[PDB]
C-alpha cells in the first residue's frame, strides 16, 4: 500500500537470520569430526600430492632428478 | 640522488589532487550541499583524466621503471624512497582513479545525509590507494596499506546498514592489520641483510635459499589474506556485505588487489627459488578455494553474499595464473584483475540500486523483475554473462590467459581450475534467474522503479569498459609485455 | 661564590617563585575584606608563569648550568641528557597546568595549594634527574612522592580519593623501603654511593664467579623499587586504582611527568654502572609481562580512565624493550617512545578533561559524539588511532622499533607476543571510535565544548600526531645526541 | 617554493581554526587571533628548521668522539 | 501534571515544533514532527517517530502512539507512517538548522546599538 | 594542421627521454651498492 | 670552603674574567639585557593583573606576578651578563671593551 520497501515475512527473516548465525551451532559431532578429516585435511593433501607428482613425472619425463618442493 | 622526471605530469600531483580536495571540504558548511558534491566529484574527475594522460605517455618498451621521481625524507638522505610504475602496475592507477568518481556518483542521491564526511573518506582512500601502487619501497608499501584501513574502517562502520556492520568493521580491521604486522616483520629481516627497503636494489640482491623461504612465508602471510586465501577468507563476506555500495565497489575492485599486486611486486621477483618451491602448496591451496568457495557460493541466499564469494574463486584464479610464471600467466592474472575490478563493481552497483528501493538483500523477495525493470534487468545480465567469463568480455581473456599459463605448467592444477567454468554458471545464471525471471511477488514487493539517468550513465563506462577489453585487450597487453617479461625472467640469465 | 651557584638557577628561580606563591594564597585565601576569594586559578597562572621563566633559565643556559662541577659533583651531575631530560619535564608539567583551569572554576576546586604542591613535585623531578648518587636520588624520588600522595587524596571527602591516596601511601611506602634496602646493600658491599665510584668498581667484573652477593641482591632491590615506579608489571597493580581515584589532573600529571624523571634516574643508574645481563632480563621479563598483562586488562574495562591507566602499563612494557637490548639505538628508541607517548596522553587527557565537565565515566558514554561534536570525535580517533600504532600516525614509532629489536636481537618470542598484544590493543582502541561513530543508542550525552587553553593543546597535539613523520629528524638527532651523552 | 615560514603560517591559522572548531565556535570567530597564529607558526617553523641544521652539526662531532674511543680499542 | 509523572517540557533531539503551537508540560520524544498551530497539553506525551498535523489539539494526558500520524481537534489517529516517511523526520529538523545557520551568521557577537545610546544620551547632556 | 601529426608530436614531447630515464638508473644502483655500507656502521658502535 | 668555577665544557669565546664578581656582572648589563629584564618583567605584571581579576585582588595579584618577573628577569640579566664575561656566550662588546681599559 504504502513504500517501495519489502513487506517482510517474520518466517523468511528468521531463516535468513538464522544463515548468518550458523557458527553459534557448531558442535564437534562425530559426523563434523568426519566430514573435516575428509575434507579439511585428506583432501587438500590429496590434491598436493596429486599437484607435485606431475611435476615429477614431468621430471623423470625430462630425464631430470625430481625437483624438491615447500 | 634526485631522480626527478622530465614529463609534466608524473605521479606527486595525482596524489595531490584528492589531498587538495579533502582540505578543501574540510572548511565548507554542511549547508552548502551542492557545493561540496560539485567540489568532491570534480576532484575525482580531474584526477582519472590525469591519470588517463598518464596512460598516453607510458612507454612499452623498456623493463624499467617508469615517471621515476623521488621523494626525501631526511637530509642524511641516508633513507629516500621512490615513485614509480610499469605495465603491472600502470592499469591500476587508472582503475582506482576510474572507481572513486563512481563512488561519489553512487551516493549522489543520499548526500544530504552522508555529509562532506562521505565525500572526504573516499579521496583520503583515493589517495593512500594511488599511493600504495606507485611505491618503489617495501617499507612506504607497508604504511600507505596499512592507513586504509582507517578510512575503509570507518566508512564500513557508519553509512553500513545494518548492526552487523560492527562485527564486519572489526573483522575487518583485525584480519587486515594481523597480516600487515606479519609484512613488517619480513620488511624487517630483509633490512637486517640489506640496510635498505628500497625496491630496484633488492631486485638486485640476492636470497638466500634459506632466508628466502622464511622471507616468502612473512610475505605469503599478509597477501593471503589480502587476496584472500582459504582459511583466511571468511573476514571477506561479511566485510563486503555490511559495507554500504560504494565501500563494497572499493573493497571488491581495488583492496582485494592489494594481495595479488604484493605477489606480482615483491614475493615472485624477490625470492624466485622460494616461489619455485611453493608452487605446489600456492596451487593447492587456490584450487580448493575455486571449488569449495564456488560451491558455497550456490548455496548462498543473499545477493551481496553471492557475489562476494564469487570474487574468492576469481582472485585465486588470478593466483594459480601469477604462480604459472610464464607470459600467459602473469598477463591473464593481470587482466582478470582489471577485469575482476570493473565486473565485481558492477555488480555490486546492480545489487545497490536494488538495495536503495527495497530495502532487502534476500533473494526470495525478488523475482519478475522483467517486467517491471527492463532497462535494469538487460544491465545485470550482460554483467552476470561478464561474472560467467563468456568470451567477449573482458573476464574470459584474462580467464582463458591464465588457464593457458597453468597447462604449460601443471595440467591438473589447469583441470581443477576450469571447473570454475561449470560452478560460476551455474550461480550466475541461477541468481539471475532468480532475482529477474519468473513471476512478480505483489505481497513482498508491489512499487517498482527502473534506472534513473544517474544510474545508466554510472552503468556506461563499466560495459565499455568490459566490452573494449573483451574484444580488442591488445591496448592493455602491449603496455604491459615487456613489464611482465622481465617479471618471469628475473632470477634466471638462460 | 655567587657565580658558582649559576648551576642551579632554573631550581633556585622556581623553589623561590614557589614560596611566593605560597605566601601569596595563603595571604589573600584568609582574607576577609577579599571575601575569601577562590585562588586556585590566580596561582595556576602565576605557576604556569613560573614553570615557563624556569624553562627559559635553564633553556638559554645550557653551558653554565655545567659550571663548576667539580665543586657539585658530590651533589648532582648536569650534562646534554639532563638539559633535555628537564625541558621535557618542564614543557610537560606547563601543559599539565594549562588543562586544569576549566576544572578549578567549575567544579570549584578552590585550593590553591594543589598547584604549589605539583611545584614542588616538579623540583622534585628536576632533582631527580640530575642526581648522581644513591642518596641524592632517594632524596629526590621522596619528595616527589611524597607530594603524589597528598595530591592524589586531595579531593578529602570522595571515598575514591580517599581510597586512591591510601592505596599510593601504603605501596609507594613499601617499594620506597625495597629500594632503600638495595641502596644499603650497595653501599655496604662498596663502600661507594656516588655513581662515578660504583662505575669504576662495578666494571670488568660483573658475575666473573666470585659474585658480590651483596652488590647483586643491592641491585635487584634497587630495580624492583625503580619497577613499581614505571608500573611494570607486576608491581603495577597499585597505578589503575591510583589513576581512576585520584582527581583527573592529578592522574594527568602522574601519567607523564614521574616516568620521564625516574627513565632518566634507571638510565643513568644501570646504564651508566654494571652488573649486567642479569638487570637487562629483568626489565625483558617485565616488559613482556606488562604488555600481555595491559593488553588483556585493557580489554577488560569499561571506563575511559581505567582503559588509559592499562595502555600506559602496556606501553611502559614496549619502552622498556629497548633499555634491555642494550645499545644507543635502544636508548634512542626508549627516548623516542616516551616522547611520543607523552605527547599522546597530553593529547588524551586533554580530551577526557574536556569531557569531564559533563561527568564522562564510561566509554559508552562517548555514543553519539560524531554527531554532537564531529571535529572532537575525529580528533579522539586519532589520538586512538595513534594509541594503535597505525602508520603514518606518530604512534607507530614505539611498534616499529619493538619488532626491529625483536628481529635483531633474535627474540622470536617477543616479536610473536607483540603481534597478539598489539592486535589486542588495537581492538579494545577501535572499540571507542565504533563507540563514537558508528552506535546509535537510545540516550545521548550533550556534552559541553571546552575551553580555549585545552583546544588549543589539542589542536597542536593532533598536528603533532598526525604530521610528525613527515618531518621526524629534529626528534631523532636529539635523542641520539642524548643516548650518546650517557657514556660521553 | 615550500618553505618554512608559509608551512608554518599555513600550520598556525589551521591551529586557530581548529581550536576555534573544538570550541562549537565559527572558523573566523576572531580573526586578529588568527593573524597571531599565522605569525606564531611561521616563527616556530623557521626556528625548528634552524634548530635541526644546529642539532645535526652538534651530533657529527659527537658521533666523531665515539668514533675515536672505539678505534682506540685497536691500538 | 495530571499524570502524576514530572511536569517538565521536554523537546528531545531532531524534533520539529511548527509554527504557532503551544507547549504545556508535554513530552516530545526524539524525532517527532509538530505541525503548525498545534497544541500540546499538560502531561501529554508524543512517542518516538510521530507526526501530529497541522492544527491538531492533545488534550491533558493524551499520547500518540510511536510511527502513527494524528491530527484533528482533539486529534485522532489517521494512519500509521511508512519507513520512508519516519527517515525523514530527523533530515526535516537538519535542513531546519541548516537554515538556521544562515541567521546566525548574520549576527556578530556583540551589536552596535551601545553608540547610538551613547549619542542618545549626548544630545541630552 | 592535421589533427593527427600535432597528435604525434605533441605525445612524444611528454614522454620521458629513454636515454635520461635508463642512465639515473644505473647511478642510484651503483650509487646503492656501494652506498649500502655507511649506515650499518653505526649500527655497530659499541654503546658501552 | 674550597671552591672550583671550572666548567665541564670549555669556553668558546676569549675569557674577560674567569669568575666575576656580582656588583662586576651587574654593571656590565648591556641594553639587550634591560630589554629582557624589563620584558619579562612587564608580562609577569601583566599575568598577575589578568590573572586577579576574577578573585578580585588584581591590584595584589599585580605584585606578585611583578616580584617574581623582577625575579626572573634578574637571574636572566645575569646569567647572559657573566656568560659573556665568562667566554660562554658571544662577547664581542666585553672583548672590545677589555682591550681598551
Ligand atoms: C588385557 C586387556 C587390555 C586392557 C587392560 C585394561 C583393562 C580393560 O580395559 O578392561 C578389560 C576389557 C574388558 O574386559 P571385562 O571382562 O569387561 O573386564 C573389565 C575389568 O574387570 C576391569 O573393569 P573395571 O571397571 O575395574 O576397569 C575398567 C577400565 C577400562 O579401561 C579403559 O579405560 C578402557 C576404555 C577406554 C576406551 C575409550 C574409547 C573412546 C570412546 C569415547 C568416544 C568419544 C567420541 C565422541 C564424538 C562425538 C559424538 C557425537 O578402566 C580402568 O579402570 C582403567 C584406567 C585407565 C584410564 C585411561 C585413561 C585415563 C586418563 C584420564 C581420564 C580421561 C581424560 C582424557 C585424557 C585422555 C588420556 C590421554 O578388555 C578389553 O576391552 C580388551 C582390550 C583390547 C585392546 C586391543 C589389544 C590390546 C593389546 C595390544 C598389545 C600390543 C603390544
Ligand atoms: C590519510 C591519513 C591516514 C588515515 C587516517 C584518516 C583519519 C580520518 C578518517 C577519515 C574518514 C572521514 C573523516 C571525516 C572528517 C572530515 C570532516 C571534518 O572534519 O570537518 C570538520 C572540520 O574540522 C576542522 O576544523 C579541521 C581543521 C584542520 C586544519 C588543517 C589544515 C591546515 C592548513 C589549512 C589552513 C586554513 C584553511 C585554508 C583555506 C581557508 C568540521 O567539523 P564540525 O565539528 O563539523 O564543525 C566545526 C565548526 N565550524 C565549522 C563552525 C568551525
Ligand atoms: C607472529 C610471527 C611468528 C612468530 C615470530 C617469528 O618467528 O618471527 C619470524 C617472522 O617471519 C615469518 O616467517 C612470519 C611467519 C608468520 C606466520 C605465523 C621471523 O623469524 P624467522 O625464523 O623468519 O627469521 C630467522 C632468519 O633465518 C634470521 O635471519
Ligand atoms: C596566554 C595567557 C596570557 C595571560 C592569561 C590571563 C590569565 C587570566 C585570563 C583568563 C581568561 C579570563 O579572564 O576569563 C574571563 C573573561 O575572559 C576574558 O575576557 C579574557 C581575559 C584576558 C585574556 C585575553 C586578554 C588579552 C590577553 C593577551 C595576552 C596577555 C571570564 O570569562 P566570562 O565569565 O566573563 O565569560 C563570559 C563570556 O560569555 C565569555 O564568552
Ligand atoms: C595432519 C594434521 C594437520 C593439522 C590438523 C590439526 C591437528 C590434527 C587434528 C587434531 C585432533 C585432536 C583430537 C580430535 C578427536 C578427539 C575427539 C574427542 C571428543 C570431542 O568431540 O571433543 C571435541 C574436541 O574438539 C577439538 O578439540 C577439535 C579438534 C581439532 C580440529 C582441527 C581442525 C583443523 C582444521 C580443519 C581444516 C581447515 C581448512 C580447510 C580448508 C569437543 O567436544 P564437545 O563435547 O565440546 O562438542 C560439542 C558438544 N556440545
Ligand atoms: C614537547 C613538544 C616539543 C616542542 C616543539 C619543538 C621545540 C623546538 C624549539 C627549539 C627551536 C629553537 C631552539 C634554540 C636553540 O637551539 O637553543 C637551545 C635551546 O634548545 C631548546 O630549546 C631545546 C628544546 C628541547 C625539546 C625537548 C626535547 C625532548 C627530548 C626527548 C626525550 C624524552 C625522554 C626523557 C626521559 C640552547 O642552545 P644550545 O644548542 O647551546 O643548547 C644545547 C647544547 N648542548
Ligand atoms: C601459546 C603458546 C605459547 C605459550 C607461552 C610460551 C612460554 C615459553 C616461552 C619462552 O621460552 O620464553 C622465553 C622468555 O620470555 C619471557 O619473557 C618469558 C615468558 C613470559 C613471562 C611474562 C608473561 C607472563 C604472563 C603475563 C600475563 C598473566 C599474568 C598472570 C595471570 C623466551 O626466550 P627469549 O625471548 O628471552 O629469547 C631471546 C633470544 N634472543
Ligand atoms: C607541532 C605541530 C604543529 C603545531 C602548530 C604550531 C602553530 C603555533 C600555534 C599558533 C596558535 C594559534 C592561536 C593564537 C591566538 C590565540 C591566543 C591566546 C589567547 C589567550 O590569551 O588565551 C588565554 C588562555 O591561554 C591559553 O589558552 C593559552 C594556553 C594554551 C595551552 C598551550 C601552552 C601550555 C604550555 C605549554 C604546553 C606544552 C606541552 C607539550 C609537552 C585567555 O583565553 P580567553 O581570553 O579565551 O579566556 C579563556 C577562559 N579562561
Ligand atoms: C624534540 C623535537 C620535537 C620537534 C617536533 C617536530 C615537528 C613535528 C612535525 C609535525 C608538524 C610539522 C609538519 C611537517 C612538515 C611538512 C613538510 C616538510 C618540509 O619539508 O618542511 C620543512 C620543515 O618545515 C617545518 O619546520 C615544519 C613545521 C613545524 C611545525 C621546510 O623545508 P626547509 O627546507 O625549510 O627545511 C629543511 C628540510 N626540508
Ligand atoms: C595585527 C593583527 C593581529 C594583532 C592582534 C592584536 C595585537 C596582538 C596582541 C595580542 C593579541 C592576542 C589575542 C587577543 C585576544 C585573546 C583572546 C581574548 C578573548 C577574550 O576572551 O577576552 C576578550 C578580550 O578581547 C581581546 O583580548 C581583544 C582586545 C582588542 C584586540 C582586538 C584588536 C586587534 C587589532 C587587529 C588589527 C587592527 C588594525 C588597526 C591597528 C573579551 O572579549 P570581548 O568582550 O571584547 O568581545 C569578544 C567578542 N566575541
Ligand atoms: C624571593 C626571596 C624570598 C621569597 C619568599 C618571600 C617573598 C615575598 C613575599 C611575597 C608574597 C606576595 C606579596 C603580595 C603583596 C601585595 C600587596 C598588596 O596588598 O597590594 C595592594 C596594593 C594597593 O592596591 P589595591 O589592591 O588596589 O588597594 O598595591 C597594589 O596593588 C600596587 C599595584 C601597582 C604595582 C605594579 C608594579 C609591580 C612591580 C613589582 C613589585
Amino acid at each position: 500500500g504504502g513504500g517501495m520497501e519489502t513487506n517482510k515475512n517474520k518466517f523468511i527473516e528468521d531463516w535468513g537470520s538464522a544463515r548468518e548465525n550458523l557458527e553459534h551451532n557448531f558442535r564437534w559431532t562425530r559426523r563434523n569430526f568426519a566430514l573435516i578429516g575428509i575434507f579439511g585435511i585428506a583432501l587438500p593433501i590429496i590434491v598436493y600430492k596429486g599437484i607435485v607428482k606431475d611435476f615429477h613425472m614431468q621430471d623423470e619425463d625430462a630425464g631430470r632428478p625430481h625437483r624438491k618442493f615447500l | 640522488l634526485e631522480h626527478f622526471c622530465e614529463c609534466y605530469f608524473n605521479l606527486s600531483g595525482l596524489i595531490l589532487c584528492p589531498v587538495l580536495g579533502s582540505i578543501i571540504l574540510l572548511f565548507i558548511p554542511n549547508s552548502r550541499i551542492r557545493l561540496i558534491r560539485l567540489i568532491g566529484l570534480c576532484a575525482s574527475l580531474i584526477t582519472f583524466l590525469y591519470s588517463l594522460v598518464l596512460w598516453i605517455q607510458f612507454d612499452s618498451s623498456t623493463a624499467k621503471f617508469q615517471f621515476v621521481e623521488s621523494l626525501r625524507w631526511l637530509p642524511y638522505e641516508n633513507i629516500n624512497f621512490y615513485l614509480g610504475i610499469d605495465g603491472i602496475s600502470l592499469f591500476f592507477v587508472i582503475l582506482t582513479t576510474f572507481l572513486i568518481p563512481i563512488c561519489i556518483l553512487v551516493g549522489w542521491s543520499g548526500m544530504r545525509s552522508y555529509g562532506k564526511e562521505y565525500i572526504i573518506a573516499f579521496l583520503i582512500c583515493e589517495f593512500l590507494m594511488i599511493a600504495v601502487f606507485c611505491m618503489l619501497d617495501l617499507l612506504l608499501f607497508y604504511v600507505f596499506f596499512e592507513s586504509v584501513l582507517i578510512p575503509m574502517f570507518i566508512i564500513i562502520g557508519v553509512w553500513g546498514s545494518r548492526q552487523r556492520k560492527i562485527k564486519a568493521a572489526y573483522q575487518f580491521f583485525l584480519y587486515t592489520l594481523l597480516g600487515s604486522l606479519f609484512m613488517l616483520l619480513a620488511i624487517l629481516l630483509i633490512l637486517f641483510q640489506t640496510g635498505t627497503t628500497d625496491l630496484q636494489i633488492l631486485l638486485t640482491t640476492e636470497f638466500s635459499e634459506r632466508r628466502q623461504i622464511f622471507l616468502w612465508i612473512a610475505f605469503f602471510a599478509s597477501f593471503a589474506v589480502k587476496v584472500p586465501m582459504v582459511p583466511v577468507h571468511i573476514w571477506l563476506p561479511e566485510a563486503h556485505v555490511e559495507a554500504p555500495t560504494a565501500g563494497s565497489v572499493i573493497l571488491a575492485g581495488i583492496l582485494l588487489k592489494f594481495g595479488t599486486y604484493g605477489f606480482l611486486r615483491f614475493s615472485i621477483p624477490m625470492f624466485p627459488e622460494a616461489t619455485l618451491c611453493f608452487t605446489p602448496f600456492i596451487y593447492t591451496l587456490s584450487a580448493i578455494a575455486i571449488i569449495y568457495t564456488s560451491l558455497t557460493t550456490l548455496r548462498q541466499i543473499d545477493l551481496k553474499k553471492i557475489i562476494a564469494y564469487s570474487s574468492v574463486a576469481h582472485m585465486n584464479l588470478v593466483t594459480i595464473g601469477m604462480f604459472s610464471l610464464n607470459i600467459q600467466g602473469i598477463g591473464g592474472s593481470i587482466l582478470l584483475m582489471l577485469s575482476h575490478g570493473l565486473v565485481s563493481s558492477a555488480l555490486f552497483l546492480c545489487v545497490g540500486v536494488l538495495y536503495d528501493r527495497h530495502k532487502t538483500r534476500l533473494v526470495r523477495y525478488y523475482g519478475g523483475l522483467v517486467s517491471t525493470m527492463p532497462n535494469f534487468s538487460t544491465i545485470f545480465f550482460f554483467f552476470t554473462l561478464a561474472n560467467m567469463s563468456l568470451p567477449g568480455t573482458s573476464s574470459f581473456i584474462g580467464e582463458f590467459l591464465i588457464l593457458v599459463g597453468a597447462f604449460q605448467r601443471n595440467s591438473l592444477v589447469a583441470t581443477l581450475a576450469a571447473l570454475g567454468m561449470i560452478l560460476g554458471a551455474a550461480y550466475s545464471l541461477w541468481l539471475y534467474n532468480r532475482v529477474v525471471s519468473g513471476n512478480l511477488k505483489p505481497d513482498f514487493l508491489h512499487k517498482f522503479s527502473d534506472l534513473n539517468g544517474r544510474e545508466v550513465f554510472i552503468f556506461i563506462p563499466f560495459l565499455v569498459g568490459l566490452v573494449w577489453m573483451g574484444v580488442y585487450p591488445k591496448v592493455f597487453l602491449d603496455c604491459m609485455h615487456t613489464s611482465v617479461s622481465n617479471l618471469v625472467q628475473h632470477g634466471k640469465f638462460h | 661564590m655567587f657565580n658558582l651557584f649559576l648551576a642551579v638557577f632554573p631550581e633556585i628561580f622556581i623553589i623561590n617563585a614557589t614560596f611566593i606563591l605560597l605566601i601569596h594564597g595563603v595571604v589573600f585565601s584568609t582574607s576577609k575584606k577579599y571575601d575569601y576569594p577562590p585562588l586556585a586559578s590566580n596561582v595556576g597562572w602565576l605557576g604556569l608563569l613560573s614553570v615557563l621563566i624556569t624553562l627559559l633559565l635553564l633553556a638559554a643556559g645550557a653551558p653554565l648550568l655545567t659550571i663548576a662541577h667539580l665543586f657539585w659533583n658530590n651533589l648532582f651531575r648536569r650534562d646534554n641528557f639532563t638539559y633535555f631530560c628537564q625541558i621535557f619535564l618542564l614543557l610537560s608539567t606547563a601543559g599539565t597546568i594549562s588543562m586544569c583551569f576549566d576544572f578549578f572554576d567549575q567544579e570549584r576546586f578552590d585550593a590553591f595549594e594543589f598547584i604549589v604542591l605539583i611545584l614542588l613535585s616538579t623540583c622534585g623531578m628536576l632533582f631527580m634527574i640530575s642526581a648522581y648518587d644513591l642518596i641524592a636520588m632517594y632524596l629526590a624520588i621522596e619528595l616527589q612522592s611524597l607530594c603524589f600522595y597528598v595530591i592524589a587524596a586531595s579531593k578529602r571527602k570522595s571515598e575514591f580519593s580517599t581510597e586512591a591516596g591510601l592505596k599510593y601511601l601504603i605501596l609507594g611506602a613499601f617499594s620506597s623501603g625495597i629500594l632503600l634496602f638495595g641502596c644499603s646493600m650497595i653501599y655496604g658491599s662498596t663502600g661507594a654511593t656516588h655513581f662515578d665510584q660504583l662505575a669504576k668498581i662495578l666494571t670488568g667484573y660483573e658475575i666473573t664467579g666470585a659474585r658480590s652477593s651483596g652488590i647483586f641482591m643491592g641491585i635487584l632491590f634497587i630495580a624492583v623499587g625503580f619497577l613499581f615506579k614505571i608500573t611494570a608489571v607486576p608491581f603495577h597493580m597499585w597505578a589503575p586504582d591510583i589513576y581512576e581515584g585520584s582527581p583527573t589532573p592529578v592522574t594527568a600529571f602522574l601519567s607523564i611527568a614521574p616516568k620521564i624523571s625516574i627513565f632518566a634516574n634507571i638510565l643513568r643508574v644501570f646504564i651508566y654502572g654494571s652488573y649486567g645481563a642479569t638487570l637487562q632480563q629483568i626489565f625483558f621479563f617485565c616488559s613482556i609481562a606488562s604488555m600481555i598483562l595491559g593488553a588483556l586488562a585493557a580489554m577488560a574495562q569499561t571506563k575511559v580512565k581505567r582503559l588509559l591507566a592499562y595502555s600506559s602499563i602496556g606501553h611502559v612494557g614496549y619502552i622498556c624493550i629497548g633499555f634491555s637490548c642494550g645499545t644507543i639505538e635502544g636508548i634512542q628508541s626508549l627516548l623516542i617512545g616516551i616522547f611520543i607517548y607523552a605527547l599522546m596522553t597530553m593529547d588524551a587527557f586533554a580530551i577526557v578533561l574536556a569531557l569531564r565537565q559533563t561527568r564522562v565515566k564510561y566509554i559508552a558514554d562517548l555514543g553519539a559524539l560524531a554527531k554532537t561534536n564531529p571535529i572532537l570525535a575525529i580528533t579522539f580517533s586519532i589520538t586512538m588511532f595513534s594509541y594503535a600504532g597505525i602508520p603514518p600516525l606518530a604512534g607507530f614509532c614505539s611498534k616499529f622499533y619493538l619488532f626491529f629489536a625483536a628481529l635483531g636481537c633474535g627474540a622470536y618470542f617477543l616479536a610473536l607476543v607483540g603481534v597478539v598484544t598489539s592486535v589486542i590493543g588495537c581492538f579494545y582502541y577501535i572499540r571507542l571510535v565504533k563507540r563514537m561513530f558508528f552506535d546509535t543508542p537510545r540516550t545521548w550525552i550533550l556534552y559541553e565544548p571546552m575551553d580555549r587553553n585545552k583546544s588549543l593543546l589539542l589542536a597542536m597535539t593532533s598536528f603533532f600526531i598526525t604530521l610528525f613523520l613527515l618531518y621526524p629528524s629534529p626528534l631523532f638527532s636529539v635523542t641520539h645526541q642524548m643516548a650518546l651523552s650517557l657514556y660521553l | 617554493p615550500i618553505s618554512a615560514t608559509m608551512v608554518g603560517a599555513l600550520l598556525g591559522l589551521g591551529t586557530q581554526m581548529y581550536s576555534n572548531a573544538l570550541r562549537k565556535l565559527p572558523y573566523m570567530r576572531h580573526p586578529w587571533e588568527h593573524v597571531v597564529g599565522m605569525g606564531l607558526g611561521a616563527v616556530f617553523a623557521n626556528q625548528l628548521v634552524k634548530w635541526d641544521v644546529k642539532l645535526k652539526e652538534d651530533l657529527d662531532v659527537m658521533l666523531a668522539k665515539a668514533r675515536a674511543a672505539n678505534e682506540r680499542r685497536y691500538f | 501534571s495530571p499524570t502524576g509523572l514530572p511536569a517538565q517540557t521536554l523537546i528531545d533531539r531532531y524534533v520539529t515544533v511548527g509554527a504557532y503551537s503551544l507547549l504545556r508540560s508535554c513530552t516530545i520524544e526524539p524525532e517527532c514532527i509538530i505541525g503548525q498551530h498545534s497544541i500540546l497539553m499538560e502531561g501529554s506525551l508524543v512517542e518516538t517517530r510521530s507526526i501530529l498535523e497541522a492544527g491538531s489539539v492533545l488534550p491533558p494526558g493524551r499520547r500518540i502512539p510511536s510511527g502513527e500520524l494524528w491530527g484533528g481537534n482533539p486529534a485522532r489517529f489517521i494512519r500509521t507512517l511508512t519507513n520512508e516517511e519516519t527517515l525523514e523526520i530527523p533530515k526535516l529538523a537538519v535542513a531546519i538548522n541548516h537554515l538556521s545557520g544562515d541567521y546566525f551568521s548574520e549576527f556578530l557577537p556583540y551589536s552596535t546599538i551601545y553608540l547610538e545610546v551613547e549619542k542618545f544620551k549626548k544630545s541630552l547632556g | 594542421g592535421f589533427i593527427m601529426e600535432f597528435a604525434e608530436n605533441l605525445v612524444l614531447r611528454l614522454m620521458e627521454n629513454p636515454e635520461e630515464r635508463d642512465r639515473k638508473a644505473r647511478e642510484h644502483i651503483y650509487e646503492m651498492h656501494e652506498r649500502c655500507k655507511k649506515i650499518k656502521e653505526m649500527w655497530a658502535l659499541p654503546i658501552r | 670552603m674550597n671552591t672550583d668555577i671550572t666548567a665541564l665544557e670549555k669556553a668558546q669565546y676569549p675569557v674577560v674574567d674567569r669568575n666575576p664578581a656580582f656588583t662586576k656582572v651587574v654593571g656590565n648589563f648591556s641594553t639587550l639585557d634591560y630589554l629582557r629584564f624589563s620584558t619579562i618583567t612587564g608580562i609577569s605584571v601583566t599575568v598577575g593583573y589578568l590573572s586577579g581579576i576574577k578573585p578580585g585582588i588584581k591590584g595584589p595579584s599585580m605584585v606578585t606576578g611583578g616580584l617574581i618577573g623582577l625575579m626572573g628577569g634578574f637571574m636572566y640579566a645575569y646569567q647572559n651578563s657573566a656568560g659573556r664575561l665568562m667566554g660562554f656566550f658571544p662577547n664581542d662588546g666585553e672583548v672590545a671593551s677589555y682591550q681598551k681599559r
